[PDB]
């Protein structure tokens, strides 16, 4: 058939207000893209001296001046690069795509040093999302010096330079708008620069004037060190580089310097601050504190995606020269790069860890201000869970005041340990003097004693360390390795105490599930255990001390309670006699209810009203006293024979 | 591991696939009954040395129930000819296991499997309503269909028996279920006899709680409180009619006469028999019933009887929690019910709950101003409680002082 | 000056708690040499059927929050439930056992298409397929089951409602919120686990369907005198207690989809 | 100086692309974009139709067809809009960022009922974000059938069609990526229309292969009554809306249907569900719930900008026509406008929650789920404390079970009060059986029960109601405004019970601040109270509690114990004769220290020990059992 071929066309008119109204959302970035061209201009020239030094004979000093000028509402931004010709000003100002700096990038050969920012043509024209007019002054060491004027009128114009002669390099001079003068302000010029550059490889200056005379005030005195190989990197220039990077008048606890080749290249420096944040947990501005660059440029913050919430502690940096960027530069054009960054962030921060752990001295520094990470770690990561978890140290019931490891714990047991046994509660002398664990004491084995709240989520996870598994000691059924004849002598004392196993049973049938006899408690009269499944105590209370918590769940979780009995003690003795000889004796009634008060508190559960233990207190003080009882004290008949 | 098991023979007559095997011998006892609970080790090897997970593996004995099939064949037979102590490995040829169903993962269809048992102990069946053993079931030889007899069933048995160590000689017994006294026989065979099979052929131990109790009687040398065992056989019977299908009138024209006889039981001494007639009523009316009004009232006036007559009956009984629980019923449909109150006082008096009993007293006062008893039991009840309060008194007479001295030596 | 601290998601374990508590698969049956009489069949189901259904009862019983109920709140909603609950039951084992037509009821006892003999296993076997074709074919996890067979025994009340609804309500909040969690653990997938879900929910809801279409079978099995067929006593008292519920029309379908 | 002038050019190749590559973020758009082209095209053969009937004479049904073709690798998306002649093929397919759309616009009479969405001319090259070839079919009704063919590399083609007719309409067909196949799947189209492009105006169908036969399904059922005036809609109308929204069973609870006309024009619907709503599947945890569209299309979905997170259970949609939006048309410009709209949302809110509050009955079934969320907003966001403490409810020693507002309170008090007296706790029945109330019930005034552990952080900013001063029940320096008789009684008695504070203070000198005589209690012989200013034992234990804590604020906001005595309580007269008589008798000292532990159990103190207490309490019973020493 007949076809009709045609190329594609632009509106030139159209295309320019989009660039100017809908590329770029934050008005500020204008400072950072007219720097971006001068650090390109100046390595170009650089190259080219490389290999032919007159190129520097207009001028050596390769430099970036920022000049603000109150007076006009103008600001003027000087370079020492190569400048451009009468062609290059028409051909790459005038043509809304071109760039120059790619071409040159084509140009070069492999094994080029040059690392520049930019291919895509447009960052240019992002000055007149503040300007009104701008005016390029250039001298090229090739030809004459020439003015550029524009508007984004849809035209432009070039005319040759009359005043003074630059050498060599590129003037811009901005025009601003009335409404747009916050930005020659030098407060509000450093917070950008300080946020958008910083890492640029030559020096800025801003010309301020002061009380008059020109204050010169070089930014940019932090070098990036990361870009250095680390051998060469002493452990002061790692504390220097630190300190600027976060304001931290504290030197780092740990640092890890790293480079990762292949597809994604990447250098990383991760600190280690020595004191947590008092914010850590609180801030509510984005928790990763990994500031991304490339080709060291700020590029983003505040990122969710690359690092998983229980690191966020670490502070650092990455750089990588080949990620995709979308028009603004604001922000990675594929996401499936974050997820290979944060597999690598974090398989070397383990690294670190296991590594700084190997120094006990500063392992327990870091452990003190850092285990809440690790245990949060646990509970989510599921990769690296059993990395993370030789990181936990704990206080037992053998170590003194040292906090030992899980390794260490399972190298002092015993043949037939073929469990790892642990308590939680409130605070070390609680659990330390618990009835709980006087048997094992007995029997020396160890116990380790479990104390932050967040513990009680830690257990659920971990389940098992190197095959053996964890057990409470606050539960049903405990098994301890006892001898076959301490087996048979407990079981002939259960055929005692029978019936009180069900008098108590029927006193407190609306308390307990279960009266039993049992073999954990060798002091003491009774205790109260928790049934294997459910919430126990410290379980509870710590769900129902939670701010914000539906208590809705708690009619469904709850401890159920079994009443434990010591045979051997002289109060249970007593009772099994007393009681037996009369079942309804009154005394006996009283007293049970007396003593499962007792063990709810000496077992770690709160009492329904602490006011009627108080009550049944006050009676007994007040006999022992001898309070006159006149305080404590007050002091047809066939009908219901009738037979219906 | 695996054992040798090619190297052993089949037990004789055992077509049934049950191996020869004995690696430990046994106390020497008996064998288990059908119905019996008989607690087992039971582990061991799947078709080719394939490793069978079990409840020992965890040593948890297994509770089996002989001769109801709950089990393949070969392990019911293996607990059948094997004494307590004894075990086996039975190489259950596949017709008596899974045959050729292949009960996957593990079982391959028509696969020969090795089961480790053990025996540890066995008991007979309980028949009572509650855990006490009161009832003891071992099945002989017979049982078949799923018809049971129950209260009011005419019932046909043969039965013969011993107490201590002497006989009953057989009589032929056709009786309705629930007249145990005019069987002359006791308790705890109504309620045996209620859960037998036709055909059934068993033997029934009684514990004094079922056994001879009220019933009991000097002519066959058995006092109240009896040890009696019992051989019956089950030939038929004719079930009574259930609630589920019953009418609103039958519902209370039953009720009506169930009161009638447990008045006269309770009056004759006959208290657990006037409260087995007693609770016939509640469940005829308690069971879901679309009454008339009239109906109703009638109903209602039953269960309040029923639930005040119960608690009457468990203070004779000396149940006085129970009579608690019976008499709240009644109180719940009559709440100033001068019976039920007075009754509930009583039992509270019964078991030293003398502030509660008061309560009560004082409120069938309230009530009834002129109930002479609720003042002598209100009285009773305050000096219980003076010469409790006297004796604590006496006892902490100085506990400070002792204590003092205790903390210090 | 002092806020709130936020905390980590404390896991439930609501599907352990239900692996822990559910029952024990039951046998029953006959010497496979004697002839499979279309009643014999019956009779040998409804024995074993009897004894499921009690165990189902302990199993309700120990269930959380369904114990907190009204206990004439559980059993209403054990009786409308039955059926779903041991039809779910079935269909598990089938297809967890084989990916053929079969009905394992019972590790001694497994119906195949050439056994279905009575007239409502042949017009009914397809939803007692169904069942298990979905299971099979949906690769249903474990934990997935256990929360369904829950909620099944949730999924009624009485058009008049219940005692405690205000725990009821919650009781079924909750088990929802299980499931979503057994469909998260499977899939690893976002807006997948929506569609998983709903490929579940319409089960629940055509469950309805596979009930009274074998309920009325059940009814007639019992009610009229065809075949020589023994009930146990208590299935005898459900079926004459909920034949009036059902046909009067009380019960309330908790339909949780629709679309 | 002569000034040369020259007009600015653009490099089409590469300007091509950096459309293709790197303006959109995700390439679910290229679909939305081809949709809304269509319903553009729909709207204008709509609108002249009004004036020139004839114009539909080549067809009526103004609908969008989606079908996907596996065997051929491509995606067919068909409309039955206004068409292209073949002078607009050119001149708008072949010029970047040429737009008919808007030309369209600028030429219409200005009160034509018109909103499209379109102006900047490059959407339509977003087909290359998933296509290797694009070919567009088009008739339009002055003109002949025309193929229009790009695979964007620098050209294109104009052919005349010689294939079947199609009497009006555009069609655009995609030849996919080989590696990007995903599209022509009925799951994923479905969840990408459903995302962004419910709400067009005209239906969409969507034709698939099945056991086969073509099943043709309307994807866009649910219409945007946001649109219609307010009064016009049923309840029934809103709830059918909003469970197609949320995926709900469940009704709505309340609904508000707002609108904005100012400098900026908006329509909303806020609904309050009937419970808490949660993430039943995996989603970003704290979502919030308030999505944005322009012109009835999704922008997004999750700007904390909009709403404060205590009202983020308010579900709904905000849609707005002119607001400036950014080239990948995902964010809008000139976050100054979500500042205002978070005010007028947050404002309605309010109101709606204070209408609900007219029915008691309701209100509590709202107050029940959401009751959290306002006591967060007394917390933060300060500036409207004034109207949120009006919403909350709470139990009182004088409500039984009812909940009362603290105006109800204040309706209540007596003349004498200028205090409003509250105490907090674990449980109701905790509260209210404690001594600390026992002596303001004996004259008659309500207590607050505060119960949530919330109400700790909450309490703290309630400073004041009304004028009222809120103050506590458990603190030291109580007033309640009694005869100064009392006081002289005490000052009587201070002469003989002074002499147990002393040896009382040297007893538990390192557990207690002090020991004073007190007036507060009746019936116990002592309790333990709170300083002035410090932290109470609830604040304790809930600190304890955070899991997240920190170590200074621990040793910090411990609390000071001090120790009140009822004089008038046999104990403790018992107690001053016998310490009298012998200040170091060991019957005294540890009758004390009894006394203390006691006292901290009912005072709501959890007892460190917590052993000796037990063991104390064991050798009492040994004694009450008759059991000896040996
Ligand atoms: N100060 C300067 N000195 C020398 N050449 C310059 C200067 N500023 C701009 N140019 C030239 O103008 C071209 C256009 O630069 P522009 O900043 O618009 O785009 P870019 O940097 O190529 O793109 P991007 O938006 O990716 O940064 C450059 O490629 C370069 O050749
Ligand atoms: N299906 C269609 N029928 C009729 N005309 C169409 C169709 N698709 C595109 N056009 C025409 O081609 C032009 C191309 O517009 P395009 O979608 O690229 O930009 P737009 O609508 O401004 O989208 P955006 O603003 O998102 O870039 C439209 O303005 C319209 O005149
Ligand atoms: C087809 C129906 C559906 C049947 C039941 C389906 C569910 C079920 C699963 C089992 O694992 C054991 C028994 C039962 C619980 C059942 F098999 C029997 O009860 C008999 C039954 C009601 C039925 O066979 C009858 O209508 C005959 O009464
Ligand atoms: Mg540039
Ligand atoms: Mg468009």
């Amino acid at each position: 058939e007949e076809v009709e071929t045609f190329a594609f066309q632009a509106e030139i008119a159209q295309l320019m207000s989009l660039i100017i109204n809908t590329f770029y959302s934050n008005k500020e970035i204008f400072l950072r893209e007219l720097i971006s061209n001068s650090s390109d201009a100046l390595d170009k020239i650089r190259y080219e001296s490389l290999t032919d030094p007159s190129k520097l004979d207009s001028g050596k000093e390769l430099h970036i001046n920022l000049i603000p000028n109150k007076q006009d509402r103008t600001l003027t931004i000087v370079d020492t690069g190569i400048g451009m010709t009468k062609a290059d000003l028409i051909n790459n100002l005038g043509t809304i795509a071109k760039s120059g700096t790619k071409a040159f990038m084509e140009a070069l050969q492999a094994g080029a040093d040059i690392s520049m920012i930019g291919q895509f043509g447009v960052g240019f024209y992002s000055a007149y999302l503040v300007a009104e007019k701008v005016t390029v002054i250039t001298k090229h060491n090739d030809d004459e010096q020439y003015a550029w004027e524009s508007s984004a009128g849809g035209s432009f114009t070039v005319r040759t330079d009359t005043g003074e002669p630059m050498g060599r390099g590129t003037k811009v001079i901005l025009h601003l708008k009335e409404d747009q003068t916050e930005y020659l302000e030098e407060r509000r010029i450093k917070e950008i620069v300080k946020k958008h550059s910083q890492f640029i490889g030559y020096p800025i200056t801003l010309f301020v004037e002061k009380e008059k005379y020109i204050d010169q005030e070089e930014l940019n005195k932090t070098k990036p060190i990361w870009t250095r190989n680390p051998d060469d990197i002493t452990n002061e220039e790692y504390g220097e580089f630190y300190k600027s990077l976060t304001n931290d008048w504290e030197d780092h606890l740990a640092v890890k310097h790293f480079s990762v080749e292949g597809q994604l290249e990447f250098r990383a420096l991760l600190f280690v601050p020595r004191r947590a944040p008092f914010d850590l947990f609180e801030n509510r501005k984005k928790k990763n504190n990994i500031k991304l660059y490339v080709r060291r440029v700020f590029i983003m913050d505040n990122c969710e995606e690359l690092i998983p919430e229980y690191l966020n502690f670490i502070r650092g940096v990455v750089d990588s020269e080949d990620l995709p960027l979308n028009i603004s530069r604001e922000m990675l054009q594929q996401s499936k790069i974050l997820k290979v960054i944060r597999k690598n962030l974090v398989k070397k921060c383990l690294e670190l860890f296991t590594e700084l752990a190997e120094d006990k001295e500063n392992y327990k520094k870091f452990y003190e201000q850092f285990s809440k990470n690790i245990k949060l770690g646990i509970h989510e990561d599921s990769q690296n869970r059993k990395k993370l978890s030789e990181l936990l140290r704990y206080y037992t019931s053998a170590s003194g005041d040292e906090m030992v490891s899980l390794k260490d714990y399972c190298t002092r047991m015993k043949e037939n340990q073929k469990h790892i046994y642990y308590i939680t509660g409130e605070t070390k002398d609680q659990v330390a003097n618990s009835a709980f664990v006087e048997r094992l004491r007995k029997h020396g084995l160890e116990v380790i004693y479990m104390i932050e709240p967040i513990d009680e989520y830690c257990v659920q996870q971990l389940k098992e360390f190197e095959g053996k598994t964890l057990v409470s000691v606050t539960k049903e059924g405990l098994e301890l390795p006892e001898d076959e004849e301490e087996k048979k002598k407990q079981e002939e004392k259960k055929t005692k105490f029978e019936n009180l196993c069900k008098i108590m049973k029927d006193i407190l049938e609306k308390k307990v599930e279960k009266v039993v006899v049992s073999n954990r408690l060798v002091t003491s009269p009774c205790c109260i255990v928790t049934s294997t499944y459910g919430w126990t105590a410290n379980m509870e209370r710590i769900m129902k001390a939670q701010a914000l918590r539906d208590n809705s769940t708690m009619g469904y979780m709850a401890a159920k309670k079994h009443l434990e009995i010591n045979p051997d003690h002289s109060i249970i003795e007593t009772l099994r006699q007393k009681a037996e000889a009369d079942k309804n004796d009154k005394s006996v009634k009283d007293l049970v209810i007396l003593l499962y008060e007792t063990a709810l508190l000496s077992s770690g559960f709160s009492l329904e009203d602490p006011q009627t233990h108080a009550n049944r207190i006050y009676r007994m003080i007040k006999l022992g006293l001898g309070i006159d009882e006149d305080d404590p004290t007050a002091d047809d008949t066939s009908r219901m024979e009738e037979v219906d | 591991a695996p054992l040798p098991m090619e190297g052993v023979d089949i037990s004789p007559k055992q077509d049934e696939g049950v191996l020869k095997v004995i690696k430990r011998e046994g106390t020497g006892t008996e064998m288990p009954m059908i119905g019996d609970r008989v607690f087992v080790h039971y582990t061991g090897w799947l078709l080719d040395g394939t490793k069978f997970d079990s409840s020992l593996d965890r040593k948890d004995k297994f509770s089996f129930d002989l001769g109801k099939g709950e089990v393949i064949k070969a392990w019911d037979i293996a607990i059948a000819t094997m004494k307590v102590g004894e075990v086996c490995h039975i190489t259950c040829k596949p017709e008596y296991a899974y045959g050729s169903a292949g009960s996957p993962p593990k079982i391959p269809p028509n696969a020969t499997l090795v089961f480790e048992v053990e025996l540890f102990e066995f008991k007979g069946e309980d028949l009572t309503e509650e855990e006490d053993g009161g009832i003891i079931r071992r099945i002989q030889t017979r049982g078949e269909g799923y018809a049971k007899p129950n209260e009011g069933a005419i019932v046909e048995v043969a039965l013969e028996g011993y107490y201590k160590d002497k006989l009953f000689d057989q009589r032929e017994l056709r009786f309705e279920i629930g007249e145990g006294e005019n069987l002359d026989l006791p308790y705890g065979l109504e309620r045996a006899i209620q859960r037998m099979e036709k055909g059934e052929h068993s033997i029934v131990y009684l514990k004094p709680s079922y056994a001879f109790g009220s019933v009991g009687k000097e002519k066959f040398q058995i006092p109240p409180n009896a040890e009696l065992k019992y051989e019956l056989h089950l030939k038929s019977f004719e079930k009574a009619k259930e609630s589920w299908e019953m009418n609103s009138e039958e519902k209370l024209e039953q009720s009506t006469i169930v009161k009638e006889r447990g008045t006269v039981y309770f009056k004759e001494g006959k208290y657990k028999q006037a409260l087995l007639q007693y609770k016939k009523i509640v469940s005829w009316l308690e069971y879901e019933s679309s009454f008339s009004n009239e109906e109703a009232q009638k109903a209602q006036a039953l269960r309040l009887a029923s639930h005040l007559n119960l608690a009457m009956c468990h203070l004779k009984l000396q149940a006085f929690s129970a009579a608690i629980e019976s008499c709240n019923k009644a109180l719940e449909l009559d709440s100033n019910n001068e019976k039920g109150l007075f009754r509930r006082g009583e039992a509270h008096l019964a078991v030293n709950d003398f502030e509660l009993a008061r309560a009560d007293f004082q409120k069938v006062l309230q009530l009834y101003p002129n109930n002479k008893a609720a003042k002598t039991q209100l009285a009773v009840c305050q000096q219980r409680i003076r010469r409790q309060l006297a004796r604590e008194k006496k006892l902490y007479a100085n506990m400070f002082e002792r204590l003092a001295e205790e903390e210090n030596k | 000056t002092i806020v709130p601290a936020t905390l980590p998601q404390l896991t439930p374990t609501l599907v352990s708690l239900l692996e822990v508590i559910e029952p024990e698969v039951l046998y029953a049956g006959y010497d496979s040499s004697v002839p499979d009489s279309t009643w014999r069949i019956m009779t040998t189901l409804n024995m074993l059927g009897g004894r499921q259904v009690i165990a189902a009862v302990k199993w309700a019983k120990a269930i959380p929050g369904f114990r907190n109920l009204h206990l004439d709140d559980q059993m209403t909603l054990l009786q409308y439930s039955w059926m779903s609950l041991m039809a779910f039951a079935l269909g598990w084992r089938s297809y967890r056992q084989s990916s053929a037509n079969l009905l394992c009821f019972a590790p001694d006892l497994i119906i195949n298409e050439q056994r279905m003999t009575l007239p409502c296993m042949y017009d009914q076997c397809k939803h007692m397929l169904y069942v298990s074709s979905e299971l099979h074919r949906l690769q249903v996890s474990y934990e997935e089951y256990l929360c369904m067979k829950t909620l099944l025994l949730l999924s009624s009340v009485p058009k008049d409602g219940l005692k405690s609804q205000e725990l009821f309500d919650e009781i079924r909040m909750t088990y929802i919120k299980e499931l979503g969690k057994a469909i998260v653990k499977r899939e690893g997938n976002s807006s997948q686990n929506w569609q998983r879900f709903y490929q579940l929910t319409k089960l629940l809801d055509s469950m309805h369907e596979v009930v009274e279409n074998l309920l009325n079978y059940c009814f007639q099995t019992f009610l009229d005198k065809t075949m020589s067929i023994e009930f146990p006593e208590m299935l005898a008292e459900i079926i004459t207690n909920q034949i009036p519920k059902y046909s009067n029309g009380n019960i309330k379908k908790l339909l949780f989809h629709q679309k």
